[PDB]
């Protein structure tokens, strides 16, 4: 995190990371669409022609004040598929707070505890633990027929009962719990 | 993260050396943005401009660079050059964490940019050479949104 | 397949033009960030790092010339110490990276780089 004070201003760092295709910029693109111009920057998605993530979407983003700073979240998206791990740990540098999107589908289980291994090894690498950091993790396409249950979601991916949350991203449901639950554990840990 | 702090000290005189670069090199725009995307100060013609946007592509593509220098057995390129036929573009690394950046008219020769460059860099590291969290309690926190 | 055919005549331009360039590699990356084709010296290079570095580098200085009204940014060129690199946008597509010692000069690079991307544009054609 970085605080200017003499513009007051508390500027934090969220990266949204998951396996392809689990939701991370549908997370984005619904916060992004249901927020005031006064509270939001511009969506930027460096993305392939399918709409899959490149490089990184980045949104800015505006909470509100806390004793007379202004907060501002900048808000990122990795690219999930495996063989853009290079890119993929760039965006980790200087990161406050994780939420780890998870895809629901029974099919899509080892390739998430695939990216979940991936970023505990990506924070590792730089210098980061994942125990250490604020971190959430959301189980997204709740809607899907295909879902497996929070309960197995749970023992997959969740052993230290981080904070957890059902989603349907494209609906909104559980994006602004999410990203509310990471931005109050990184606004936590500055106070400390 | 590594908490980082500002204090008016600091960041009254960095914003002086980019201003200074903006008026002298001609610039269109300047701006100082740390390695993982964070705009510490920008200069210029900065109204209707997203200087946020740039910042964050800005520090991706140095990154990017980052990587690619290190694959072919190099160090981070020191700077970066990118014409364009009306407002080219050119950056360098500040220090182990910072990115000076400037755009400019074509009306403005490449020469005479990275001279006021040169300074305004060496300007940079001297400047780095030289609580709202006590008071809060977890309403101001929970009370945010 | 006759994308067999295709395949040995991409390489062939790379070929070709790591020799008549007197480069050290090249690399024909999608800017999906997967690698097409590579000439030279690849033994101790991460191909897939570069492809996916490479179509990052590519996106994001697009995405910055977009900004700043002008067309996307045709060539980076990014000297090194020991070495050089330089890449272009062939077509739509497609990029281009030429890594060359700097006993090698950028500007026969660019020259024999103009014909490997017409041979590639009437390849894809
Ligand atoms: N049914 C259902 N579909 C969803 C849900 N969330 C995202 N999708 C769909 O899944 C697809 C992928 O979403 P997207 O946000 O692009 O994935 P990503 O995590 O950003 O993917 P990538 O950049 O790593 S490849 C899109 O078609 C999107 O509409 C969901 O909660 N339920
Ligand atoms: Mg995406």
């Amino acid at each position: 995190s970085f605080i200017n004070y003499s513009s007051r201003e508390i500027n934090c760092k969220i990266v949204y990371y998951g396996p392809g295709l689990c939701g991370k910029t549908t997370n984005l693109q619904y916060i992004y669409n249901k927020t005031a111009a006064e509270t939001k920057g511009k969506l930027i998605s460096l993305s392939t022609e399918t709409d899959r993530t490149l490089f990184f979407d980045f949104l800015p983003l505006s909470l509100g004040e806390i004793r007379g700073f202004k907060t501002r979240f900048h808000l990122y998206t990795v690219p999930g598929q495996v063989f853009y791990d290079a890119s993929r740990k760039l965006i980790l540098k200087g990161v406050d707070g994780v939420v780890f999107v998870a895809d629901s589908q029974i099919e899509r289980m080892e390739a998430n505890m695939e990216s979940l291994e991936n970023l505990r090894i990506n924070l590792a690498e730089q210098g980061y633990d994942l125990n250490k950091i604020p971190y959430v993790i959301q189980y997204n396409k709740r809607d899907l027929p295909n879902a497996v249950t929070v309960e197995e979601m749970r023992k997959a991916l969740n052993h230290r009962n981080i904070p957890e949350y059902q989603a349907v991203a494209p609906t909104g449901v559980g994006v602004f719990d999410t990203l509310k639950a990471v931005a109050k554990l990184v606004l936590t840990e500055l106070k400390k | 993260g590594t908490q980082l702090v500002m204090y008016e000290e600091e960041f009254t005189k960095i914003n002086a050396v980019c201003d200074r670069l903006t008026k002298d090199a001609n610039a269109k725009v300047v701006f100082l943005v740390d390695k993982n995307g964070q705009l510490i100060s920008s200069a210029g013609q900065t109204q209707n401009i997203d200087t946020t946007s740039l910042a964050s592509l800005t520090a991706g593509n140095v990154a990017a660079m980052g990587g690619l220098a290190k694959l072919i057995g190099e160090n981070e390129f020191p700077n970066q050059f990118h014409e364009g036929a009306k407002d080219s573009l050119y950056m360098t690394i500040v220090g182990s964490r910072v990115v000076l950046v400037v755009i400019f008219d074509n009306r403005t020769s490449l020469g005479l940019v990275r001279l006021r460059i040169k300074k305004a860099s060496d300007e940079l590291t001297k400047i780095f050479e030289s609580s709202p969290f006590a008071e809060m309690s977890d309403d101001d926190i929970d009370n945010l949104f």
